[PDB]
């Protein structure tokens, strides 16, 4: 038994945590994610991996799961390891409605799912989950949010940023063009399309290579839409023109 | 076991120069009626120790199986130790206080005869875990009807020898019949002394109906 | 079905300057018939302790069996013998875990304290206890009591002397007591049993009792 | 249930696992406190300067009830569960005690915590340190610190994380009664005990200020930056 | 890799030959029996001119009667030294007495051996017991083995063995207690690296008819000239 | 490493630990049960480690129950926990149905019992083998033997231990089948001195045991003086 | 090498190497005898003094009033086992009001540090003990080891250097049955003194005796006590 | 039974009776009603008396284990809340017990009333037992805060007193305790019976 | 309900009525309380019909098991103990008691009364409410050395005799003869029953 363990949950000699660390190597060759905050809602788009001529589409979308509401997420990592948190996050803001019968705070939902990655990377022997996950939604303390949280447990507040493939040259790109409380949601759409051009490699940006997804106020009550393969056409063909 | 079923009537007992010997009917009661009339309510436990039951019969079985499990156990190892006729009573003891400590008792009364060590042992063991040891004793319906001629006896001559103790029991199984209403005209009388323990069976006792003439 | 019966008995103690008694009668019964004549109420629990206990004989055999095997494991993890104080403040944990479910004993304990004078503890069923410098329990307690409040803690009497109380007429006043219990209460009978607890041991004495 | 003995000692006599610990309190950011007359001084390294961060999502400060604050140094996942289990603590305690615990009652039980963490079957140790300042029922000034083994001690200056030595080792000479004679001398000592480690010293430092009978007041930028410009 | 229950060639417990090891990384304590009580002193060994000397608790409180002086890692040593109060106390309310220093000593050794895969590995600390109970003053001593015993004086931890020494050629069985407390005062600063003030030290006694009482400052420096 | 563990089968399709455990029972000394027209006699050559021990002083025959008797070999420690497994399974079977167990199926359940120890990595296979021997009016003789992978067989005669291999050419040359338990008591104790070594393990005690029609069933050390018969025949002998 | 970590393992030639290793601890702890006669068994244990200002670290436990015991080994599995023992004695007390038979209690112990030899993650007891009780069979000495095997002896020695007090013992054994109590005894501390080195010898520091016999309840003597004992030993 | 106390300025009075029954039987009168938990801290106890025998011996316990935890010596408000809890886990299940706490801590006097029910509640003046309503009465009319001691010590004797003449549940002797800052000091034992002829004439 | 069982040289003969009842209704009147739990193996029901139903799948499950281990055909003490065990280990939860008989290669026909947890052999045994009104007529018939034809007879004479004045007993009778050669099955139509005073 002993001979088997492969210690998943121990500290390495320079305090690192290794499965987390691989962990994180394998969410950095996923499919790309990228999150934007504006002045009128949030947005998220994310690179699609499953580009294959004879798959079909019958889903809500690929990456961008609706966890409640008044919010939705987005994951880059294992597939399955995604299908998991995503179901446990559903029943985490159920329950938090069942209790006080008012709709998760953004940030509480979050934490709470935090909470359960930390526990993998501590005790029980088990290898962590390997997915990121960025979350926008709208809520009544601090209206439209952004985060994002990784496999070691760690989450933090954003107005743009990124995770997977090509992150950190997707996030040069965002310090440079997102101007803090001057952007709206047709600005905001503009600047992912931008970023998504260049973190992409694929000359061609292509609207069936994305999927792009807003959350919006309308009349008292939260909006979260997919935009439509010819809403996003449109969209790459103004970044031709710009 | 809060109802009991099929009961036994009640079981004597009285020690004697170099031995005990136990008495008790035959009779399995079902309420009124008399179902089994061919029970034995009396058992060897081994050489030196025997049990009569009375009460419950099918509780009586149970405590029958694991007593006689608990002596063949002891046997198997062989090292010169077996229980005395003390030891099984004090083990009764445990065993009926702890039951009744679940209110899940064992409706017995049970009267324990022994020889070891050139000693007559004779212990009382009720469902309520009461134990206690006396010279002469009866269950049931005999405390009131048995006992009192017993300790009659006893009380004139404390020292019996093995005829004077038989007779005496024969006279208390015919008072018994007489005056006992679940009482059956079908006894065993076991004895145990230094050769071992001897079950006689069956018994009667000789009835006179001379006063329905009168 | 009932677990529990009265099987009567009644036990005394009376602490002296230098010494304790406990006594009891010997008679065991249930209902209106005598189980047997021959069952003293008083174990002894150290070289200078005894417990008198009355009340349902299936809890007494029990608590008994329970208490001995306390004072061994004690002994073995402290490495001496357990006061008759000590014995006291146990049993008064031991009757009181189970409140909800109790023995139906009245315990006395005689013995004699660490300054080698003589200590009495009552107990009710459920753990309550405290010193007294004498107790009755069980079946006929109510009738001697009031006749020790009398004659040894001197109640109810003027100009009268109160001398400390002497082995000799502790012991013809003990005698006396359990005379006049067995008149008047069926369940006290057949005989005395009186242990006297001094600094060289537990001596025995029995005095025979009326048998109706 | 996973039983495996993780931390477990070595031929020397120590706890590998706890030095890994250690290890990791070493990477994490530089946190600096400092005791004053009526009020308690904490310094963090804000380090994570983005432009595109939302800064109150990420505060290393926090509130353990309403007297009691602390800052800690290492895995910042593991800190957050260790604060929520002493907040818990502190709710227990007010609803058996019917009084608020003291900074040294409360900073025994998160270092319990921690050494049950280097004992236990099927777990690692907390990778992190904290130190613990506020004051007490009546109204002294208090400075803890607990590390991964589960020992603490009171200060009258310390720091903890990356570069803690030489935070430390200039403490001991600029540590005096005249430095932290005022409330606004308290914030003197501290940031150039930072200043020594802290890159760009100025809008890369957080800071908090702990005073009598008054809530988490978190100094801002400009507040920061008047101390900073005078210095 | 082994398990944590593993005997060794030599037929030792691997963990708990380490554990020993780990009592030596540890802070003098020293322990003395005599006549008219016990006193412990154990060495603060202050790391650093910041921190605050009070603040470090080597010798604690078992009971009024009872004094404890621990050495090794501190933060194991509580676990056993909450375990032995809750013992005390446990035992006055079930038999309305105190506890013998040998019976509470007797408890918290009983904890030692208990780990495997619930403590995870053995305890790495050593303690001093000190305390007077029917037969007078008594001072025992328990390691991470799980083994105490009876002692007339005791050094454990980093200069246990020179202190051991010293110990042996100064103690006789009618010493007083104020020799005792000097005596043990002289040997801690013999093997103490910085200088033995009254900021640095830590001292108790127990003595017949007075509770455990741990010096004060001013009574220290007195005794430290 | 392919021999570690239980749960571990080796590129030639074998369970080296369960072989290893076989070489702990052939450095056991050795007991034969041989099986007559009456009943089951058993062997055992109790080898005197020390003078200072006691006659009868780790035994290696046992009563499992009162018609059954238990010859072993190799770790004493493992066969005693698996003679109270034994014991346990006879009073199990009598509190279920009433009779005596019928001494196959006590075999059956015990050596099902040790195949359970050969295929986990969590526990190790017992180190020892058994003979059990039983005599009943509606059975007859029966006599079988387990070994530490859980094999059981009856036999006509059986020897385990060291000099497994030589006592079984002496069990040979007997025509048991056609004997009583009398008669083959001698011949017993005879095999037993003749694959003795004196040159090694110098000093022994003869452990006899029988259960058939001359003890009515009952399982028993062999009385002292007939004991004693055929211990001056195997002198003789050889 | 790598069959001498768990107690699992079975080595190539058929041995445990975790139970040898557990039987090292026994071998290296102080000598302890064991002797009787027809009416008694004795108890003699060299008490080791770990120093000079030290007691001397007690060995002879009592466990019942026919049963005592002494201990060659881990202190820490001692106390265990005599925790297990004194339990058992008092469960037949209570269930059977007698005393528990020496050698079915002796049975108890080889079960019990059976178990953790064939499980993975268990070690084996690592203490050595010897057994003197009185009981309806008459005195005993049993000795029981870290491998669960047990022996009944007429007398017997464990610990360090304990070879020369049981070649000691050997010799002697004749006359054991015969001789009374203070003279068995003798036999006893003779056997004792045998492992000591030249220089050492036995006082009334380092000797500790158990005594149970026919008319007589286990009983412990130590320092004083054990003076009339040791006073005419040539 | 029958237990008051008070708070006056100078500190808090406490004063109980001392009889036992069961039944109409009279099982003692020498009854010990008060516990000491400390020498700052009082227990008096009232209902069935293995219940606050047992309980109120479990609360010095806890109260001895807390000042050797934290070095400083458990609080009247915090000593009363303890036991509250601890009874309050078997409520339904027929104990009986109604208890004062009394003590001077760092607020000052302390005095609380806790029962089985999990009833806890601070006061200047509390009486409990089957003598309360008659303790009551008395205690009442003669109450004031500015009472010199001798004053306090004779109201809290007549107010036992007089409920021991009217409830067939009390009676025997009064045991009176004051508490000051410096700790409690036990009064006086007086038999009642003295007293109330003493009161008749 | 009336069930009875003789043992005779070589066998036995166990028969019972067909009435299942609820208060005054009949349920089911043609209903089999002859149940086998092995090959030569048979009990009786009475009492309640989900527990005793129970009871016997239960048994015979368990004794299937067990022949099939011991590669021999169950003996009729085995099946009796079995049956007793369970009916004693649930006396407080069950109400119904399977009289067990049949035949074995050692002991030939028997009979076991198991009723309550408590196993006792009879030369002949009856059982359910109806079994009341017939004691004295089987105490008074009963003879010793009766053959297979005999104990058919004095079988179905009894039940009738049962049947007639209980009401819970009714309908036809059931009757099996189990020898070593097999089990025979036979039923005694309400038209042929035997006749006694009726008027
Ligand atoms: B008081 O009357 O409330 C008094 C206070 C106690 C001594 C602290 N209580 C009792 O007198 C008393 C009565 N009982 C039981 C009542 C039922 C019968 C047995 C006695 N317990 N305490
Ligand atoms: B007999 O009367 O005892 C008979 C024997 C059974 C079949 C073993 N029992 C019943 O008559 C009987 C009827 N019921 C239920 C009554 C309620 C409806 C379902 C049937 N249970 N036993």
């Amino acid at each position: 038994s002993r001979r088997y363990d492969s210690r998943t949950t121990i500290f390495s000699p320079e305090g690192r945590l290794y499965q987390v660390e691989y962990a994180m190597e394998a969410i950095g060759h996923a499919g790309t994610c990228l999150g934007i905050l504006a002045n009128d809602g949030v947005l998220l788009a994310a690179e699609r991996r499953n580009i294959h001529k004879l798959l079909d589409e019958v889903f809500f979308s690929e990456k961008i799961y609706k966890l409640n509401e008044d919010m939705a997420c987005s994951v880059a990592g294992i597939t399955s390891d995604a299908n998991v948190l995503t179901n446990e996050l559903r029943l985490i803001a159920q329950r938090y409605l069942l209790q006080y019968q008012e709709p998760i705070p953004c940030e509480q939902l979050v934490t709470a799912l935090c909470d359960i990655k930390q526990a993998y990377t501590q005790f029980g022997g088990k290898r962590p989950f390997g997915v990121s996950l960025l979350y926008i939604g709208w809520d009544k303390h601090y209206g439209f949010q952004l985060y994002q949280s990784d496999p070691s447990g760690n989450y933090g507040g954003w107005k743009a940023t990124c995770i997977g493939n090509n992150s950190a040259a997707a996030v040069s790109m965002l310090k440079q063009d997102y101007k803090e409380g001057e952007m709206t949601l047709k600005s905001a759409l503009a600047l992912a399309i931008k970023v998504l051009n260049k973190t992409m490699d694929v000359s061609k940006l292509s609207a069936e290579k994305v999927e792009i997804a807003t959350l919006t106020r309308e009349n008292g009550k939260t909006v979260i839409r997919v935009l439509k393969q010819k809403e996003v056409e449109q969209l790459i063909k103004n970044h031709e023109e710009e | 076991t809060q109802n009991p079923m099929v009961t036994g009537t009640s079981v004597l007992g009285v020690k004697f120069e170099g031995g005990v010997v136990i008495a008790a009917d035959m009779l399995g009661s079902y309420g009124s009626l008399a179902r089994f009339r061919n029970i034995s309510r009396i058992m060897r436990v081994n050489d030196s120790t025997m049990l009569g039951a009375s009460g419950d019969y099918a509780d009586f079985q149970y405590l029958k199986q694991v007593l006689g499990q608990m002596v063949i156990d002891e046997e198997l190892l062989g090292d010169g130790h077996s229980y005395s006729p003390r030891a099984i009573h004090s083990w009764l003891t445990r065993a009926m206080y702890s039951r009744r400590s679940k209110m899940n008792p064992l409706w017995n009364t049970m009267v324990i005869g022994g020889y070891a060590d050139g000693e007559s042992f004779l212990g009382y063991v009720d469902m309520l875990g009461v134990a206690y040891e006396a010279p002469s004793l009866a269950t049931g319906y005999g405390a009131y009807l048995a006992q009192p001629l017993l300790r009659e006896v006893l009380e004139k001559q404390p020292v019996l020898s093995q005829t004077e103790a038989r007779e005496l029991v024969e006279r208390c199984m015919r008072v018994l019949y007489y005056r006992d209403a679940r009482s059956y005209n079908r006894f065993q009388i076991a004895t145990v002394t230094e050769k071992g323990v001897e079950i006689e069976g069956p018994l009667s006792a000789e009835t006179n109906w001379e006063i329905a003439h009168m | 079905f009932s677990p529990y019966a009265f099987n009567g008995g009644t036990v005394l103690a009376i602490a002296g300057e230098d010494f304790s008694i406990v006594a009891s009668d010997t008679r065991l019964s249930e209902g209106f018939s005598i189980h047997t004549r021959d069952s003293p109420k008083c174990y002894k629990l150290t070289d200078k302790t005894v417990i008198g206990c009355s009340g349902f004989h299936g809890d007494c055999l029990t608590l008994t069996k329970i208490i001995e095997a306390r004072l061994k494991m004690y002994k073995h993890s402290n490495n001496k013998t357990m006061t008759t104080g000590a014995i006291a403040a146990m049993l008064s944990t031991i009757l009181y875990s189970r409140r909800f479910f109790p023995y139906y004993v009245y315990n006395i304990i005689g013995g004699l304290d660490e300054e080698g004078k003589g200590a009495v503890y009552s107990f009710d069923p459920v753990g309550s206890y405290q010193r007294d410098s004498f107790k009755a329990g069980g079946s006929a307690s109510a009738m001697l009591q009031p006749l020790l409040d009398n004659q040894v803690g001197f109640k109810n009497m003027q100009n009268v002397e109160h001398v400390p109380l002497s082995l000799d007429r502790a012991m013809r006043l003990v005698k006396d007591v359990f005379i006049s219990a067995a008149e008047r209460d069926v369940y006290t009978g057949d005989a005395l049993r009186i242990c006297i607890v001094t600094k060289e041991g537990i001596r025995e004495e029995t005095v025979p009792l009326r048998k109706d | 249930s996973y039983d495996r003995a993780i931390t477990v000692f070595s031929p020397d006599g120590h706890l590998f696992q706890v030095e890994y610990a250690q290890e990791a309190v070493k990477k994490g950011s530089t946190a600096v406190g400092v005791r004053g007359k009526d009020i308690v001084v904490l310094g963090v390294e804000k380090k994570s300067v983005a432009k595109l961060q939302d800064e109150r999502t990420v505060r290393k400060i926090c509130a353990l009830d309403d007297n009691v604050c602390m800052a800690f140094a290492g895995l910042t996942a593991d800190a957050r569960i260790v604060i929520n289990r002493a907040r818990v603590e502190c709710q227990s305690h007010r609803l058996t005690v019917e009084d608020p615990v003291t900074v040294e009652y409360i900073t025994r039980y998160i270092a319990s915590l921690k050494q049950r963490y280097t004992q236990s079957n099927g777990r690692r140790p907390f990778g992190i340190s904290a130190l613990i300042v506020g004051f007490d029922f009546d109204g002294t000034p208090r400075l803890y610190q607990t590390d991964p083994s589960g020992t603490y001690h009171a200060w009258k200056a310390n720091a903890i994380g990356r570069g803690a030595k030489s935070v430390r080792e200039f403490l001991e000479k600029n540590y005096t009664d005249e430095a932290i004679e005022t409330d606004d001398l308290t914030i003197k000592l501290v940031i150039k005990a930072l200043l020594e480690v802290v890159q760009s010293g100025g809008k890369n430092i957080e800071l908090a200020v702990m005073r009598r009978d008054q809530p988490l007041k978190i100094l801002n930028p400009e507040e920061i930056e008047k101390y900073v410009a005078e210095i | 890799d082994r398990g944590v229950n593993t005997f060794s060639p030599e037929g030792r417990l691997f963990q708990v030959e380490y554990a020993i090891e780990a009592i030596k990384l540890g802070s003098t304590a020293i322990g003395i029996q005599t006549s008219e009580g016990v006193c412990l002193a154990v060495e603060k060994r202050i790391t650093s001119p910041l921190m605050e000397p009070s603040s470090i608790e080597k010798i604690v409180e078992i009971d009024a009667h009872i004094g404890c002086a621990m050495s090794g890692l501190i933060a194991d040593a509580k676990t056993l030294i909450d375990k032995a109060r809750v013992e005390t106390q446990n035992h006055w309310f079930t038999y309305n007495e105190t506890m013998t220093v040998e019976s509470v000593t007797q408890a918290v050794s009983n904890l030692a051996l208990q780990f495997g895969e619930a403590m995870s590995r053995p305890f790495g600390v050593a303690l001093l017991f000190g305390g007077v109970d029917e037969k007078g003053p008594q001072l025992f001593h328990m390691d991470p083995s799980g083994t105490f015993v009876q002692c007339d004086a005791r050094a454990i931890g980093s200069a246990s063995e020179g202190a051991q020494s010293s110990l042996q050629e100064v103690y006789h069985k009618s010493m007083t207690l104020k020799e005792a407390i000097k005596s043990s005062l002289i040997i801690l600063k013999q093997v103490m690296e910085e200088k033995l003030n009254a900021t640095n030290i830590e001292l108790a006694t127990v003595q017949p008819g007075q509770n455990f009482h741990m010096f004060t400052k001013e009574e220290l420096e007195e005794v430290i000239k | 490493g392919y021999d570690l563990s239980a749960s571990t089968f080796s590129p030639d399709g074998r369970v080296f630990q369960v072989e290893y455990a076989m070489k702990a029972v052939e450095n056991s000394s050795t007991a034969i049960g041989i099986r007559c027209k009456d009943g089951v006699v058993f062997g055992v050559e109790k080898l005197v480690l020390s003078k200072l021990y006691e006659e009868g002083s780790n035994k290696r025959l046992f009563n499992v129950d009162r018609h059954v008797g238990m010859a072993v070999a190799g770790l004493l420690a493992d066969a005693r926990s698996l003679a109270d497994i034994a014991r346990e399974e006879a009073s199990n079977f009598r509190s279920n149905f009433g009779y005596n167990i019928p001494l196959k199926h006590l075999a059956d359940r015990v050596a099902m019992y040790v195949h359970a120890y050969t295929l986990y990595s969590a526990v190790r296979p017992f180190g020892c083998s058994f003979m059990l021997g039983s005599y009943s009016v509606n059975d007859g003789a029966q006599l079988y033997m387990i070994d530490p992978s859980g094999v059981s067989y009856g036999y006509w005669g059986c020897a385990i231990g060291k000099a497994r291999q030589a006592a079984k050419t002496e069990i040979e040359k007997l025509q048991m089948k056609e004997m009583t338990c009398r008669d083959i008591v001698k011949e017993v104790a005879k095999i037993i001195y003749i694959v003795h070594d004196e040159v090694k393990d110098k000093a022994f005690e003869l452990e006899l045991s029988w259960v058939g029609e001359i003890t009515k069933g009952r399982h028993e050390i062999v009385p002292k003086d007939i004991r004693e018969e055929a211990e001056k025949y195997a002198k003789e002998s050889l | 090498n790598q069959y001498d970590n768990d107690v699992t393992v079975w080595s190539p030639q058929g041995r445990i190497h975790q139970i040898e290793y557990a039987m090292e601890a026994v071998k290296q702890g102080s000598a302890t005898v064991g002797l009787k006669s027809k009416t008694h068994a004795v108890l003699v244990a060299l008490k080791r003094a770990q120093s000079e200002l030290a007691a001397h670290q007690k060995k002879i436990l009592h466990v019942d009033n026919h049963i005592g015991i002494s201990i060659a080994g881990l202190t820490a599995d001692a106390r265990l086992l005599c925790n297990f023992m004194r339990q058992e004695c008092l469960d037949s007390r209570f269930v059977f009001d007698r005393p528990l038979p020496v050698s079915r209690l002796v049975s108890l112990i080889g079960s019990k540090t059976q178990i953790p030899t064939q499980r993975y993650g268990r070690r084996p007891y690592g203490v050595g003990l010897l057994i003197a009780g009185y009981d309806d069979m008459g005195p005993h000495i049993f000795q029981t080891c870290p491998s669960a095997n047990y022996f009944d002896c007429r007398a017997m020695s464990i610990g360090a250097r304990s070879q020369s007090a049981r070649t000691y013992l050997e010799r002697h054994m004749s006359g054991f049955m015969e001789c009374n109590l203070n003279e068995l005894v003798k036999h006893g501390l003779r056997a004792l003194r045998e492992t000591l080195p030249a220089e050492q010898d036995l006082t009334t520091k380092n000797v500790s005796i158990g005594i149970v016999g026919k008319d007589l309840e286990f009983t412990i003597y130590d320092d004083d006590d054990v003076s009339p004992f040791l006073e005419g030993l040539e | 039974t029958t237990t008051l106390a008070f708070k006056f300025q100078h500190g808090v009075i406490v004063a109980v009776d001392s009889r036992a029954t069961a039944g109409n039987y009279i099982s003692s009168s020498r009854v010990n009603k008060v516990i000491e938990i400390n020498p700052s801290l009082l227990g008096t106890m009232s209902g069935c008396a293995a219940d606050c025998q047992y309980w109120e011996r479990l609360l010095a316990k806890e109260c001895r284990l807390y000042y050797l935890r934290n070095g400083e010596r458990i609080s009247v408000s915090a000593a009363s809340k303890l036991l509250s809890n601890m009874v309050y886990q078997y409520r339904g299940m027929d104990l009986s017990m109604g208890s004062m706490i009394c003590g001077w801590d760092k607020k000052g006097p302390g005095l609380y009333y806790v029962d089985q029910n999990g009833t806890r509640l601070s006061g200047n003046m509390f009486s409990t037992g089957s003598g309360s309503t008659y303790a009551y009465g008395v205690m009442d009319s003669g109450y004031q805060p500015s009472l010199s001691p001798e004053e306090a010590y004779e109201l809290g004797r007549r107010a036992i007193t007089y409920a021991t003449h009217r409830d067939s549940y009390s009676g025997g002797i009064i045991n009176m305790y004051h508490m000051k800052e410096d700790g409690w000091v036990k009064v006086e034992s007086t038999d009642v019976n003295e007293l109330l002829h003493q009161y008749q004439e | 309900t009336t069930i009875m069982a003789v043992e005779f040289d070589g066998g036995v003969v166990v028969g019972s009525d067909s009435r299942v009842s609820a208060g005054e209704a009949v349920v089911n009147r043609a209903f089999n309380k002859l149940s086998p739990l092995h090959q030569h193996i048979y009990c009786a029901l009475s009492g309640s019909a989900a527990d005793a139903q129970a009871m016997a799948d239960m048994a015979a499950y368990q004794l299937e098991l067990h022949g099939l281990e011991l590669e021999e055909p169950p003996l009729v003490l085995a099946a009796a103990n079995v049956v007793r065990n369970i009916s004693y280990k649930y006396r407080e939860d069950l109400s119904a008691h399977l009289m067990i008989a049949g035949w074995d290669r050692r002991d030939g026909g028997q009979v076991y009364g198991t009723m309550g947890g408590m196993l006792t052999r009879q030369p002949f045994a009856i059982g359910g409410s109806g079994s009341t009104y017939i004691y004295g007529y089987v105490d008074a018939a009963y003879k010793p050395g009766m053959s297979p034809e005999e104990c058919r007879s004095f079988t179905t004479n009894a039940i009738a005799l049962a049947m007639n004045r209980d009401g819970s007993s009714g309908g036809v009778i059931h009757l099996v003869t189990i020898t070593a050669a097999g089990v025979d099955y036979q039923v005694i139509l309400g038209n042929e029953l035997p006749k006694f005073y009726d008027e």
